[PDB]
């Protein structure tokens, strides 16, 4: 387990005003991966329900689960490209090997590609307070650039998965 | 991808009203800020599982 | 820790009531622990802003965690009386002192009723499948008696703080 | 008496009529898939609840 405080902190923030607004978009995605990503798989099924009826993407609780949990473990790779300002992590350790392996398993790319669009467009929303039931606690105003960086990360994990 | 579940858990501190919890005080600094990293595996949740299968259908958050 | 299956369990169902629907709204308690916590602390402050002002109860994230800790001790003492349909736990480990050490520390009785009853509505709310965001996964029929039975343990915390 | 010690009963209830098992879990006997589970615990602060709640309280939410 790392920590990264004071100057090692500070060398991560680079510069003073960015820097900030970059802790606090990190904190604002892991703060609320939960509901994150249950909106961002719900909104999925929401627009394609057959992805639940029998044999779908997500019918039955384990495969429901498993998508749950894939959604989250993306969403914090992402979290972490944010962080850390590249994606190689998220590259060599969630993404190599990643769509392959949801061939084999039957894992539809379509439903893939519009979870992971749920789930920018949700991060991008409390970063730019389109938020609309839970605002961060922040000083208010623009994180217009780590709106698109972040975009970016997943615009990355859709491109190879979708 | 190692097919082990495991990411990439960030948490972000900010205990800049000096509530402090015994002993976790980890790197250096006076900020108040800290940021820790580890590598979890992400579980299986059934309850979440069956709510979404459930209520996918309900607009929420306003979203 | 005890767990609970197949013949123990069959058991348990016999000296409680309804033990499916029982079970099935200990569940809904336990499963939503946060939110309803959450959801409740939040309406005693928005009926009552003063609360969250400097030096009020709930004041600094201390303060303001102390209060979601201890409403979510409440709720699962209460969660644990409508498992066995029996409040003796609730009142010998939560209850008995509580007003006490409340009135020492002066955590307005006001405040607390106020979290107590939101808390009930959200509970009962639940289990008449009432609620709105989130409905359970039950088979649907009556469970009115568990919500009066589950309210009367509420009440019991309610009738010791007041 | 009610310790000051943060402990409350954490009840768990488990559902696996589907069949799926989870590695490890069989921690007692049957097989129609139910199983309750009670441990007392410690209740921990949140500060980042803490801190939600304090920013947002003023938003109803879930349709209430
Ligand atoms: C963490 C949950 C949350 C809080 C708290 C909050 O304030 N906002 C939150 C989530 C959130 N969601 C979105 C955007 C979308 N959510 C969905 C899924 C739901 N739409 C449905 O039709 C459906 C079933 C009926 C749902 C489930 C969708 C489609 C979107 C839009 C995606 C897009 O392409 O734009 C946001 C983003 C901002 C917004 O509120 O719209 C956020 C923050
Ligand atoms: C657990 C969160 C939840 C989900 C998910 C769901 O589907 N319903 C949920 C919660 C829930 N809350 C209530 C009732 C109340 N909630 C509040 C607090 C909010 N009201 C505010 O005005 C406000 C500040 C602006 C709050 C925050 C209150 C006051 C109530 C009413 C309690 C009472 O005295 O009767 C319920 C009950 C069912 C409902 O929708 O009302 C539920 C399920
Ligand atoms: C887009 C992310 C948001 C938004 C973010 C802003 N944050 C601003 C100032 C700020 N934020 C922090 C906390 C941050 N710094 C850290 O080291 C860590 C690690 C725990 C965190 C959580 C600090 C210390 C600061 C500077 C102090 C202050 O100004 O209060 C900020 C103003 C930038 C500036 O002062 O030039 C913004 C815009 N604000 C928004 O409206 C969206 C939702
Ligand atoms: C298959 C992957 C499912 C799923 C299953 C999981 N169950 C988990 C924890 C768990 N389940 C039980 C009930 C089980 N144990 C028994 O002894 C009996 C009957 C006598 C049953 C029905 C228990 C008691 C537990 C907790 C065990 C403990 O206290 O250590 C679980 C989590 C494992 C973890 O997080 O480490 C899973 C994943 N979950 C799913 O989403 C799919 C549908
Ligand atoms: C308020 C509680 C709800 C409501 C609940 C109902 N459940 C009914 C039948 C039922 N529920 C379960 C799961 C339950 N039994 C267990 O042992 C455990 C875990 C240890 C749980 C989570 C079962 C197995 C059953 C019977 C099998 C089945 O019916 O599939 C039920 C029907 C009447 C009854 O059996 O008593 C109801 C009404 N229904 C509602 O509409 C509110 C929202
Ligand atoms: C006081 C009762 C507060 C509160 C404080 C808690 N912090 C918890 C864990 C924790 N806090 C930090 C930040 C601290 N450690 C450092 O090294 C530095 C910078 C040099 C900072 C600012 C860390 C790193 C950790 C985890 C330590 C570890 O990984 O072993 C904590 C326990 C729960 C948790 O892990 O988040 C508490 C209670 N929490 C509150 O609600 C009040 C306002
Ligand atoms: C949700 C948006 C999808 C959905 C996802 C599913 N994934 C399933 C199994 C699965 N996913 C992975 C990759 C995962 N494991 C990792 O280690 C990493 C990266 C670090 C991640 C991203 C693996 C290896 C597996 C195999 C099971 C395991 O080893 O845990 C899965 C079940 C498929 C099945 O067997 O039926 C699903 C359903 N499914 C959908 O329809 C949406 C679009
Ligand atoms: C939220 C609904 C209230 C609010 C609550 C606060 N409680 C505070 C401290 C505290 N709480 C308890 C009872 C708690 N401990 C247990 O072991 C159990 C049950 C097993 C319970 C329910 C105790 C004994 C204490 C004193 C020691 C401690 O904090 O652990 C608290 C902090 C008060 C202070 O700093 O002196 C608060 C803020 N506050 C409100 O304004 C609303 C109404």
């Amino acid at each position: 387990a790392a920590y990264v405080g004071g100057a090692d902190l500070q060398a991560l923030k680079k510069f003073v005003s960015e820097g900030n607004k970059r802790m606090d978009s990190v904190n604002a995605i892991v703060s609320n991966a939960s509901c994150i990503v249950s909106d961002s798989v719900s909104g999925m099924v929401c627009e394609n329900p057959s992805l639940i009826a029998p044999n779908g993407g997500v019918y039955t609780n384990r495969k429901m689960a498993a998508c749950l949990r894939d959604a989250e473990i993306i969403l914090r790779y992402v979290s972490y490209s944010l962080l850390s300002g590249d994606s190689s992590v998220l590259e060599d350790r969630c993404l190599n090997g990643l769509k392959e392996t949801y061939a084999s398993l039957g894992v539809p790319a379509a439903g893939n590609a519009r979870t992971i669009s749920i789930m920018k467009a949700t991060v991008i929303g409390f970063i730019t307070n389109n938020s609309q039931q839970k605002k961060l606690s922040t000083p208010a105003g623009d994180c217009s650039a780590l709106a698109s960086e972040v975009g970016g990360y997943f615009d990355k994990v859709s491109s190879a998965l979708a | 991808m190692k097919k082990d579940s495991k990411a990439p858990c960030v948490e972000v501190f900010d205990e800049r009203d000096g509530c402090k919890a015994a002993g976790t005080q980890k790197a250096s600094g006076d900020d108040g800020f800290c940021v820790k990293v580890s590598m979890k595996a992400i579980g299986f949740n059934a309850a979440e599982a069956a709510s979404v299968t459930k209520n996918y259908g309900i607009k929420r958050f306003g979203a």
